[PDB]
């Protein structure tokens, strides 16, 4: 009676029938630019169907060792869908996000997952080396790995020098193998600014995190994958322009 | 079409293939239109 | 009427938590054993990223505590409410450095303990309480005066000592002696943006970006806020080696979206970068699991 | 009224076999399970459905069409499923 | 399983619109499905000198 | 009220020419003579595209005339409502011809003199009047009968005279002799669309289009209807050569988005292809230009 | 008092000042598909500012010989603009055009233009050939020019077996040279079906024919172009799927 769910946004319709909880970042429903805040004088556009959909990213198989994937958001729709041609199009940009995040396992397997966005989600060059003309960063495709999702390379510290264990604070649902099998958030448009750059300023980032590793006797389905389908809602875009891929 | 959203995840000592089966129909607002005969029968012989 | 499709959802694109005034601890009243089946506070589900809600009424015997510990002083706005080292400057006048001047760019990164408390929350909004202490490497007073300018983005900077930009016609000065108390300003929230960023995703710019050093990454301006020089008053050199600490306060602060403690050690300033090579664990090693000291 | 689709219509599938699609684990992900064309009046798996064979006695049809989808697998072997419609245009999608 | 006909109505899976409808259902009924004549059989009536 | 934007539009999207019946012909009212500056209806602006109404009363010295001129004949119903001939069929039932059978697909873009009718307006929609003369190719009547069967798109086609096709439980069939008046046949509006297309500036699939012959060109299917199939009534051939007329009628008919008259002379059916080697001018040529015949 | 005009249809403003008299198609304002006709069960979208906007096509110049010039809708716009974007991603379709052409040219110069837009502008295989297996039929690239916009090869019978001269039936506006340099249409959704593909079925063409040539005394301006500004209104987009390029 809870553990079935039916979310439907645009011409898509998912429902995950194990998981339970939808989890609302911060208690705040995406709503639009109200009046007396929005600094954009030409009027924005609001197609809200052709954009509002589930695109759904690439499957990550899920190994017994495995380290951790990563995401950033609206990085990773700028090439595909309508919502990649409309931010190419569009120095300005405000959006809500519906997260949904999907690992399928068996009732004899085990093993958890964290699932967590983090709001303006840096990461850190990994090296001891101070000089600051020499100092280590991060790449592009490292930090704005696109559609794909890069890996970790520590993930107890975040790849940004934060502590996973301290990492709940943000809004966050675990997948745990025994009881859901998937998760779900809607995070509301979390930055300073009314409106900001698709293309430059990612508003949040998205961890999955394999905390307790996957462990099945041997005699099983031996790759699990993860995938996360992703749904932008209330979305806005203002300044016209050409296209500018990067 | 139909995909593979993440896998068919087995358990041990069950087998790893399974059958779905598709079964369609019309939606309430199915309409039809003037008649015509189908295309299924070929009879050649009368039948005796 | 025309079209049933847009009239319902602009009629429906409405708006879509009412909490109290705490002003003590939270009391507790009794509560007897309760044997029944169905109703367990206990077996929550953390799974969904709820805090479970089991309350010490629920679990045990408890007793009647009208509590009274005041809770005042565990808010943000008096948590920031200290005064803390911000930046140095090195004001070496003398007979070998020909400058007379010496200019700092504000960046509260480059200490660590006023850092990792801000580093708390995402984006903040507040007023500033600067305050500039005085004094020589010796930590000797002098009979001197000295200037502070703040110098914004965009403004000259000054060249030397005798510079212009010390005319200062529309560029708020500081003129304060060294035999004084320090000098004290209260300063505004005078980002272009509507809040505080101590992150960024991204880059300022648009254009390629290389992947073999980043420089420009995490590098949001609307933070970034200018330049602030001093002098000593005077077109010909005193021979001193001067160094004055610079202390802020937070005042009207306005946190969002808390973010974790950082636990690894810092290592640069505009940027959070850890070594791979030492990752400083928490938690301190014990003997075994079942062995609490 | 649903009936069956002979959606496994293919040489070396004779019998009854016919009307069911096999679902395996895989290995490796991003991986197509089946397709067909939704047209009814068209040849194909709709042969099977009484819809598709009452649709030919007539020239034209509109209307909603639905398809359901039983799953014959054990009890605890699980698994999701993407089932995708595609409007008109280009041929079937390469990846999904 | 239950045999029941599931009613997904295309309001119930996505971002509908109104469509007030007009398509005639009077053909489809059974009363005007027969109502064409059609063969039935054939004789021969070979009335000849054999 | 959230935002004042979105209700604005929703509610000025509402929807945004009350010509009268005109039963007889335009009467005319006098008119004087008038000497005055700025109210001229001769000099009007036709490159705005609009019609000039300098109309009679306003150039001349008119009269009065109650005209009484009936202008019933000249409206579109009455102008499509003569039959005119579509199709021939050659139901060369013979020795030779072994096929006792001849199929023929609705095409009125066959024949000229009903062709040029109907591009005058783009898109028509309409209920037709059938009518099936019958003859020999002699002109002769027999005591002979026949079947006219119309064979759906997506029907089995016949295949021969003694074929199962012509059982015709479902298909409608026409059963008539040939020493008889013509069959007539009122048929529907059966367009699969809502309204015909002569015209369309596309083609019916997507896909690569080549460009050194486009066969696939301005063929809209929404008006492609099927076939139209004859044979005499009999099992075994009896020898005559057969060629039937049909005809059809206009009834109830809706225009819509008038189009110019074809000048050109017909060269295909489903095509407009014209010659340009011989550009057939409208207007006869004339003298010179000051020489009106 | 009537020669200036002022359009303005999203980011865009378009004004002219000596051309006057706004002609409207047939009387009837551009407008959404009412719900009492509509097939399409989906939600469309209205983006209604993105696509809104008056996309200019390129430059035509004028030669004292020269034939005419011809163009598609909305097939000059499927590879630019969000609107094209938008199509490429959508099977229906449906809008309503604000057409204008402009055409400078001095007050000592002479010429005329035929302006009009022509509904479900089919073209026809020049030749005298009637096998119909070998009958000569346009090129794809002659009957979809695209953005460039192709020239007519005799415009008397407008490539179609229709005369130029009772070419005014349709919604036209002269350009003329000593009164106006400048022409424009308002067109609503013409089409039989309430929505159409928008890659496949072109709704109406676009004739600039010069009927007067351009004479001019030797000494001035040798080189006038023609450019047509285009503005699609109360446009619609169902049935999202992949991209197609045609
Ligand atoms: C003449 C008065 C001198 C004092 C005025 C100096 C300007 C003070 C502006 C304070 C701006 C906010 C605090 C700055 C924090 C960090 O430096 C930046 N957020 C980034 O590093
Ligand atoms: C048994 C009755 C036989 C008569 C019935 C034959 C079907 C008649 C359907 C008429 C369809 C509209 C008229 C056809 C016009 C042209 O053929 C097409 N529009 C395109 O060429």
């Amino acid at each position: 009676s809870d553990r079935v769910a039916q979310l439907t946004v645009g011409n898509s319709s998912i429902t995950t029938q194990e998981a339970a909880n939808i989890v609302l970042a911060y208690g705040e429903w995406p709503e639009y630019c109200p009046d007396t805040d929005a600094t954009a004088v030409d009027k924005p556009t609001r197609p809200d169907v052709s954009v509002n959909r589930f695109y759904t990213l690439d499957s990550k198989m899920w190994q017994e060792n495995s380290t951790g994937w990563y995401w950033k958001f609206p990085d990773v729709l700028n090439k595909t869908g309508v919502f990649g041609q409309n931010a190419q199009f569009h120095y300005l940009y405000r959006s809500g996000f519906c997260l949904h995040v999907q690992c399928n396992a068996s009732k004899f397997h085990q093993g958890a997952l964290l699932v967590a966005v983090i709001p303006e989600f840096v990461l850190a060059g990994r090296g001891s080396n101070t000089k600051p003309n020499e100092a280590p960063h991060p790449g592009f495709n490292t930090t704005f790995p696109g559609t794909a999702g890069a890996s970790f390379n520590d993930p107890y510290v975040l790849d940004s020098g934060v502590p996973l264990s301290q990492s709940l604070i943000y809004p966050h649902q675990w997948i745990n193998l025994r009881t859901n099998n998937c998760a779900t958030i809607i995070v509301p448009y979390i930055n300073a600014v009314p409106f900001d750059s698709a293309i430059n300023h990612s508003n949040f980032g998205l961890i999955v995190v394999p905390v307790s590793p996957l462990k099945y006797s041997s005699g099983a389905t031996t790759a699990i994958p993860i995938t996360v389908t992703i749904a932008p809602l209330n979305s806005e875009f203002g300044g016209l322009r050409q296209a500018v891929s990067q | 079409t139909l995909w593979y959203q993440t896998n068919y995840v087995v358990p041990p000592e069950t087998p790893g293939e399974a059958y779905i089966i598709a079964m369609g129909a019309a939606q309430d607002n199915f309409t039809l239109k003037i008649c015509k005969d189908t295309d299924e029968v070929t009879q050649q012989a009368v039948l005796q | 009427d025309p079209v049933e499709d847009i009239i319902h959802d602009a009629l429906s694109s409405t708006v879509r938590t009412s909490g109290q005034d705490v002003n003590t601890a939270a009391g507790t009243a009794p509560s007897s054993h309760r044997l029944e089946t169905g109703r367990v506070p206990a077996l929550q589900a953390a799974e969904t990223g709820a805090t479970s809600n089991a309350t010490d009424e629920n679990m045990i015997e408890t007793r009647c505590v009208m509590n009274r510990n005041g809770v005042l002083e565990a808010t943000i706005s008096h948590f920031f409410s200290r005064s803390g080292l911000v930046g140095v400057v090195n004001l070496t006048d003398g007979g070998t450095d020909t400058t007379g001047y010496a200019v700092w760019d504000i960046d509260i990164m480059g200490f660590v303990q006023l850092r990792r408390k801000c580093e708390m929350f995402t984006y903040m909004r507040f007023n500033a309480e600067f305050t500039f202490v005085t004094t020589t490497e010796n930590g000797e007073a002098r009979p001197f005066m000295l200037q502070y300018m703040y110098v914004p983005p965009g403004a000259p900077k000054p060249t030397g000592r005798d510079a212009f930009q010390w005319q200062t016609a529309t560029n708020p000065s500081v003129f304060v002696k060294l035999t004084d108390p320090p000098a004290q300003v209260s300063v505004p929230f005078m980002s272009p943006a509507s809040a505080y960023q101590w992150f960024y995703d991204g880059y300022p710019t648009f254009g390629q970006h290389p992947e073999t050093s980043n420089t420009t990454y995490g590098q949001c301006p609307n933070n970034m806020m200018g330049t602030f020089a001093v002098r000593v008053v005077s077109r010909v050199a005193s021979q001193l080696k001067l160094q004055t600490r610079v202390y802020m306060k937070l005042k009207h602060v306005r946190a969002w979206i808390p973010r974790p403690i950082r636990s690894q050690p810092y290592l640069l300033k505009n940027f959070p970068n850890y070594d791979s090579s030492k990752i400083t664990y928490s938690a301190r090693d014990r003997a075994s699991i079942k062995q609490a000291n | 009224v649903e009936t069956i689709l002979e959606v496994n219509n293919t040489t070396d599938a004779t019998g009854l076999n016919r009307l069911l699609i096999p679902v395996s684990a895989q290995n490796k992900a991003d991986e197509l399970c089946a397709a067909f064309m939704v047209d009814p009046g068209r040849i194909g798996p709709w042969q099977s459905t009484l819809v598709g064979q009452i649709c030919r006695y007539y020239t034209q049809w509109s209307g909603s069409l639905k398809v359901t989808f039983m799953f014959t697998g054990s009890f605890m072997a699980t698994g999701k499923m993407l089932i995708a419609y595609s409007p008109p245009g280009s041929a079937q999608p390469a990846n999904r």
